[PDB]
């Protein structure tokens, strides 16, 4: 739940409500994802 | 009873919740005790 505007159409597609923290860690994977997916050797948004 | 009195002259140190992993609750925050077996405790909090 963000005030940003987003279109979902998968709502039906399954999914609980995480605690912040909850999402935040799946954030965290999806970022180290990120950094492997273009290589980067340096960290990124850690302040974020 | 004057003694039970005393024995109970306690601060009670805010506790700890995790999100529930189960669908036996709606992913709930369950108070979370340091050591393991703490899902008797689980049961006794929510017999629901």
């Amino acid at each position: 739940e963000t005030q940003y505007p987003v279109d979902r159409y998968l709502d039906w597609i399954p999914s609980l409500r995480a605690s912040a923290a909850t999402a935040a860690t799946f954030a965290e994977w999806v970022n180290t994802s990120m950094k492997t997916a273009f290589d980067l050797s340096d960290m990124l948004l850690e302040p974020l | 009873l004057l003694e039970f009195v005393l024995d109970n002259l306690y601060l009670n140190r805010h506790t700890g919740f995790s999100q529930d992993h189960t669908p036996f609750t709606e992913g709930a925050n369950l108070r979370s005790l340091p050591g393991p077996d703490a899902e008797k405790w689980y049961s006794i909090m929510y017999p629901t």
